[PDB]
């Protein structure tokens, strides 16, 4: 159950000694390395042409946060504050009040994307699938405050990406 | 001989883009001149192509439009220039365009 | 050119991880173990989840035990590629550094498919795993693992029999068996010096 | 595909090929359709100066042949 | 009409070293399964132009110069010794024909270490001075072994003139009866240019760490000019091609081809071997290269007398 | 002006010596004497001595004053009036002798010296198919037996001296 | 007029020259440095963009802060940024260099590398994917592409 | 004079390059670097092996210059004396190398 690596006794005969001398003088293993490099020169490189080509990703991909909606126009979140309680980085701040029709809805849903570690605890703790770690990843910003999302930016992200977040969650929800 | 087949493949690469003008256009705008089956296009003008013989990662690609939301994007292409319905197919979420 | 005293200074990356655990719950402290050793990301959670399950007096289901070993062993291919190739990068042979990174990019897709993140998966949890493997994942593992035996022989060809690699390596860094045990060494340190000690054979887990 | 670095090799080739052809053409044009008369020893230089004196032009590459004598 | 020839020699040198950088970049890319620059233009043709214009508008590093005059003089001397040294190469006729052209190149290659010494002296950091001293010691020793090898080569040739060496290599190449000298010259051309696997100018601190980016670019162009010079010198003197006195461009094309494959071999070797140590290559010359080189010199100075093959002086 | 080129270089040669005559610092003195060695080798080369000039370049400049710079780099840690005064004194003496040899064309310091250009003492003869100094150097291995013997013995003894007196014990 | 058109042409020429050869200085601190090295893999291949790999910090044009910037490292990072010649750009990898991220409330973690150096491009993630940093680098190239140094110099 | 013309042209082109690299970027108004190495305050150590190998290089180069004129000398009439002299000189080089080997010269910088 244990093997002795680097415990091979070299042969002391004239054949192996002369072959090792020829390896030392003629650089035979160096020639082998040259041949390997030549063989690996002619292969087709694996360089994908970004941004005209994109890398392979899964439907479970964790990216930009978004707030979803029901298929009737009403926002999915009910201000239950599970995501801000489960968040390991405390990037989610929720302030709520009963609105005009008496529904329990959020008034402030802030996600600090510079604080968030993209762990996906909010997308699994949410009992109504309101917050989703969406598929977007190309949202690098030039200014720090543009990464401090309020409720309106998250709702705009949800309205923008719902046409693919719904398909992803439809393809994925049977594993959850 | 064998090199005749490679030369004919290069000639069909040149002639498949609607001539030498289109060949140099896609060469200077995308740095890749290989041909493929036109999967489709969106409203903004981005064309989407598939070539299953290539290795994984390079089999699906997109040629971007020259104008999207009023921006002259002849040279300035962006990774976020893809609508979500094509963002599924491009990043290999699913096999159905 | 020679050395009698070499005093390293550490603390340039002191985040204070083990204090922040005290103010968070057990499930909230799980992503902290991902970021301790960021080339053995999926192996550290197996150590943390084994600690919680020992206290909780529960055991994972039999399917979860085989997944943690399978993805634990794929992380050994993650880490040891970083071990040899960056050691070759520091010495000077930059050629196999880019050869194995395409392979390391291929097993990054396996991390992204089952959990959703390339590096910090937060997959292994106390009590099992968070999600099951997607359908057809293990078919993609076998087709990759069939062709991976050539890459190790590809890497071994340019380094093991190279006389330049040997002359930098064969007589620098020699320990004895007794002082390795007294220095708190483990892993390849004890195995390299000839001491027969492996935790997977003497005190096994799942 | 291995046939993509060869434009750089061809640019290297034309860059290393231009100065030799240029100096060969300049040598052939300047020396009257002939090579440059090298002078590694003083006897060759003395014959060079003899040619320059004999030619009557103070340019040796307009050489005078058999027709110059009677 | 001479200054036109001088300009057509010195401007393609700069173009050739810029395309050395570009070709080396895509070759090291393709050697290691990745790709080189291909975004800027067609197959990355406009990359060296971007490199030059970037390096000609940047800010300097602002070092505490102990000697401003020496700091100015070091890159001028480096570029001069790299650029004016290309003259006596016979392709197929040299720009300036010397009877002692090989001695001329050898003397200026021996004195080329003054740029490294002045770069070490201009920087007030003592570790840079230590690295400069180590590089100078390596270069002067390796110039010793170059001097012995070249002495053997032109005593085989018998005359110091570089143009007669083409006539010497007409029937057979010099690599056939001087193959061990060929291998020692190949290690010497690999090693004299401060190149991997003996590149101690990068591993542990360069000899121009406090120098500005402009002088650093000048040093790099000078080093690459020396690389192409000695590659072409090896091509001419060990692999002499057929030269028709009426049809010269076949010889120009032929030695251009050998120069290009020898430069490709340089980029090949630099991408296959890990770096050595200082004492390792000092041991390589002072205990392994020097006695074999001396024995080869003894054998090659004893051979033509016993073979009735003493070559002509003229 | 051109025909006195060696003389002009000779003037620069004297200037080069002044460039390290005051000796303000060993590194600047080494640089000035490097420049003086270059112009003195140009003086040698303009007389037809290519081999001796490249002996000066290869050995004196590129192989030995490199060692001088290497040694002086081991001391003289990085960071005068009478230096500058001696510089102006040497400048005044140099220029005064320049006007002396450019106006009188004759001077007396130790012997009678002429100021006329040196292009009158060369030779119009031909050595044939060989440089005279080339086979002059080449005659060392056929005639100079005792000189080569003592040169090799002295250089080996210098190696002995370097091994012994720098051992320190 | 002639002058504005000429300085515009020269501005876009030097702008293309600067944006096509961005030489970086990688700060190998933490996880995001390993993600940068995997962006340097043959699949993503930064080197086709004119971006060399692992340049010296005395000649680099851009700096990518990848990892956690603690209190013990901030003077060293400020010294490195001050040593790097003009023009200099800073790209922030990860949540650590953006706002601290996981360790925002730790006692010995600087809450964002913006407090030490000016930061141009913020790349979000933990770690951000390799193609996300590639898009951020292209965004930095486009930010350089619209610079107006010579036009402002002529107008002033 | 053509050689000196080439040397002057090359040196002036190098001067133009260093003038572009030194004074052309001074038009920009970027910043002034106040800027307030492993060498803390200790004096530079005198590593004697470097000086020893430098003077060994000097002696070997000097007698290499002695060894030089063999290609010109090979046409001499007295070939036996030349052969004896050249073999004995290279033997002297071998003997000096052997002595530099024996008396601890090639150790700690091999
Ligand atoms: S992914 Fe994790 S760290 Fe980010 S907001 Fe959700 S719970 Fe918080
Ligand atoms: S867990 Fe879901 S429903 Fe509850 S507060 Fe968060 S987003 Fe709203
Ligand atoms: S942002 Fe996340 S992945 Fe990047 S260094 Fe910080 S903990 Fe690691």
């Amino acid at each position: 159950t244990y093997k002795y690596v680097n415990l091979r006794e070299p042969s002391m005969d004239m054949k192996s000694v002369t072959d090792r001398a020829a390896q030392t003088l003629l650089w035979t293993e160096l020639i082998r390395g040259l041949g390997m490099t030549l063989s690996y020169l002619f292969r087709e490189p694996a360089t994908i042409n970004y941004p005209f080509e994109k890398g392979p990703l899964s439907p479970r991909f964790r990216g930009e946060h978004a707030l979803r909606r029901y298929p009737s126009g009403e926002e999915r979140c009910i201000a239950c504050k599970l995501c801000e309680a489960v968040c390991p980085a405390q990037a989610i701040t929720i302030e709520a009040e009963p609105r005009a029709d008496g529904s329990r809805r959020t008034t402030r849903y802030d996600i600090d994307m510079t604080k968030c570690i993209y762990c996906g605890f909010c997308q699994e703790a949410c009992p109504v699938d309101a917050i989703v770690e969406g598929p977007n990843f190309e949202f690098s910003t030039e200014t720090h405050e543009e990464l401090l999302y309020n409720k309106e930016k998250l709702l705009n992200n949800g309205d923008k990406w719902e046409a693919e977040i719904a398909a992803n969650i439809q393809a994925d929800y049977l594993y959850r | 001989m064998e090199l005749l087949q490679v030369l004919k493949r290069g000639l069909q690469q040149v002639s498949g883009h609607g001539g030498l003008r289109g060949y140099l256009r896609v060469l200077f705008r995308a740095n890749d001149v290989r041909v493929g089956t036109l999967v489709g296009e969106d409203k903004y003008g981005n064309k989407y192509y598939e070539d299953n013989k290539q290795f994984f990662g390079r089999h699906r690609w997109v040629i971007y439009t020259t104008e999207m939301n009023g921006k002259n994007t002849f040279w300035d292409v962006d990774g976020s220039m893809v609508p979500p319905e094509w963002h599924r197919w491009l990043h290999c979420m699913t096999d159905d365009p | 050119e020679m050395v009698r005293k070499c005093d390293p200074h550490i603390g340039l990356l002191h985040r204070g991880t083990e204090k922040l655990i005290e103010y968070k719950t057990y499930l909230q402290a799980l992503p902290y173990f991902d970021r301790l050793d960021y080339v053995s990301m999926m192996c550290n959670e197996q150590a943390y989840s084994l600690a919680v399950e020992k206290l909780l007096n529960i055991q994972p289901p039999p399917r979860a035990q085989w997944i943690r070993v399978l993805f634990g062993e794929i992380t050994r291919l993650l880490n040891h590629i970083m071990a040899v190739t960056t050691h070759a990068l520091d010495i000077g042979a930059m050629t196999p550094f880019f050869w194995m990174f395409e392979e390391r990019e291929k097993m990054f897709e396996f991390y992204e498919r089952v959990s959703g993140a390339r590096m910090h998966a937060a997959y292994v949890r106390p009590g099992g795993v968070h999600q099951d493997l997607p359908l057809g994942l293990m078919d993609d593992i076998y087709e990759f693992s069939k062709n991976f035996s050539l890459r190790i022989d590809e890497l071994e060809e340019m380094l093991t029999n190279n006389r330049i690699w040997r002359n930098r390596t064969v007589d620098i860094g020699v320990v004895t068996a007794e002082d390795a045990l007294n220095y708190g060494f483990s892993g390849v340190m004890l195995r390299g010096s000839g001491i027969q000690w492996d935790l997977r054979k003497t005190q096994p887990y799942d | 595909m291995w046939f993509e670095v060869l434009p750089g090799i061809a640019v290297m080739g034309v860059c290393l090929f231009i100065p030799g052809m240029a100096t060969a053409r300049i040598h052939r044009f300047s020396n009257g359709g002939r090579e440059k008369r090298v002078a590694h020893y003083s006897y060759q230089w003395y014959l060079m100066e003899r040619d320059r004196r004999v030619s009557g032009v103070n340019r040796y590459y307009v050489s005078k042949g058999l027709e110059n004598i009677d | 009409m001479f200054m036109i020839n001088v300009l057509t020699l010195i401007i393609p040198i700069l173009l050739a070293v810029a395309f050395l950088t570009l070709v080396e970049r895509k070759v090291l890319g393709y050697m290691q399964f990745r790709k080189g620059p291909n975004v800027v233009g067609p197959y990355g043709l406009l990359q060296p132009i971007a490199d030059a214009i970037k390096l000609f508008i940047k800010e300097p590093l602002r070092p505490a110069t102990s000697s401003i005059s020496m700091f100015i003089l070091a890159p001028i001397l480096a570029l001069t010794l790299a650029l004016t040294m290309w003259i006596p190469l016979p392709m197929p006729y040299p720009l300036i024909n010397m009877n002692l052209g090989v001695l001329f190149m050898l003397a200026m290659s021996s004195l080329a270490v003054y740029s490294i010494l002045w770069s070490g002296w201009a920087s007030n950091s003592k570790y840079a001075l230590i690295g400069a001293l180590r590089a100078v010691a390596q270069t002067i020793s390796y110039e010793v072994t170059l001097a012995i090898i070249l002495l053997s080569v032109l005593l085989m040739n018998g005359s110091f003139t570089l143009s007669t060496l083409i006539i010497t290599q007409e029937q057979v190449w010099l690599i056939f009866p001087a193959w061990p000298l060929a291998m020692m010259w190949f290690i010497s051309t690999l090693a004299e240019t401060n190149r991997a696997p003996f590149d101690l100018t990068e591993g542990e601190s360069g000899f121009n760490v406090e120098y500005a980016a402009g002088p650093f670019a000048l040093f790099f162009m000078a080093e690459y000019a020396n690389i192409i010079m000695m590659n072409i010198f090896t091509t001419t003197l060990f692999l002499g091609a057929f030269h028709n006195p009426y049809m010269p461009e076949l010889y120009t094309i032929n030695f251009t081809i050998k120069s290009l494959l020898l430069s490709i071999t340089f980029l090949w070797i630099r991408a296959s071997y890990p770096r050595f140590r200082y004492d390792q290559l000092m041991h390589l010359l002072w205990k392994n290269f020097l006695p074999l080189t001396l024995a080869l010199c003894m054998w090659h100075v004893s051979l033509p007398i016993l073979l009735s093959s003493i070559p002509p002086q003229t | 002006m051109m025909t006195y080129i060696v003389f002009i270089l000779s003037i620069i040669f004297v200037m080069g010596f002044v460039g390290f005559s005051s000796k303000p610092s060993p590194i600047y003195g080494g640089l000035g004497l490097i420049v003086s060695g270059g112009v003195g080798c140009g003086i040698v080369l303009n007389f037809g001595g290519s081999f001796l000039g490249l002996m000066v370049f290869l050995i004196y400049l590129g192989g030995m004053m490199v060692v001088f710079g290497y040694t002086t780099a081991m001391a003289t840690e990085q960071y005068n009036k009478v230096v500058l005064g001696t510089f102006i004194t040497g400048l005044l003496m140099e220029f005064l002798m320049v006007y002396y040899v450019l106006k009188d064309k004759e001077v007396e310091i130790v012997f009678k010296f002429n100021g006329m250009g040196d292009w009158v003492i060369y030779d119009t003869g031909d050595s044939g198919f060989f440089s005279e100094e080339a086979m002059g150097i080449a005659a060392l291995y056929s005639y100079g037996t005792w000189l080569v013997i003592v040169t090799g013995w002295s250089l080996l003894i210098g190696v002995v001296v370097i091994m012994e007196i720098t051992r320190g014990n | 007029s002639r002058g504005e058109y000429v300085v515009a042409k020269l501005d876009d020429l030097i702008n293309w020259a600067r944006r096509s050869s961005l030489w970086p200085m990688t700060f190998g601190l933490a996880c995001c440095a390993v993600e940068m090295m995997h962006m340097a893999a043959p699949r993503y291949d930064m080197d086709r963009f004119g971006v060399v790999f692992r340049a010296s910090p005395r000649q680099s044009d851009v700096m990518i802060v990848a990892g956690t910037l603690t209190n013990k490292m901030a003077p060293a990072l400020r010294k490195v940024y001050d040593q790097m010649p003009e023009p200099r750009y800073v790209v922030s990898m990860g949540s650590c260099a953006n706002g601290g991220g996981y360790y925002h409330y730790s006692y010995s973690v600087v809450r964002g590398c913006d407090r030490i150096v000016p930061v141009d491009i913020y790349v979000p993630g933990c770690p951000p994917t390799a193609e996300a940093l590639l898009y951020g680098i292209l965004q930095l190239q486009k930010k350089i592409k619209r610079e107006k140094r010579l036009r402002i110099w002529y107008r002033r | 004079m053509n050689l000196m013309i080439t040397l002057l042209t090359n040196f002036t082109l190098a001067t133009l390059l260093v003038t572009i690299a030194f004074w052309l970027p001074q038009l920009n108004v970027y910043s002034e670097k106040t800027s307030p190495d492993p060498m803390g305050s200790a004096r530079l150590p005198f590593s004697m092996k470097f000086f020893l190998v430098a003077i060994t290089f000097l002696l070997f180069d000097l007698e290499i210059a002695l060894l030089l004129p063999l290609p010109w000398a090979s046409q001499t009439t007295n070939l036996n004396t030349m052969l004896t002299m050249a073999l004995l000189l290279i033997f002297l080089l071998a003997v000096s190398l052997a002595y530099e080997w024996t008396q601890k010269g090639l150790e700690w910088t091999e």
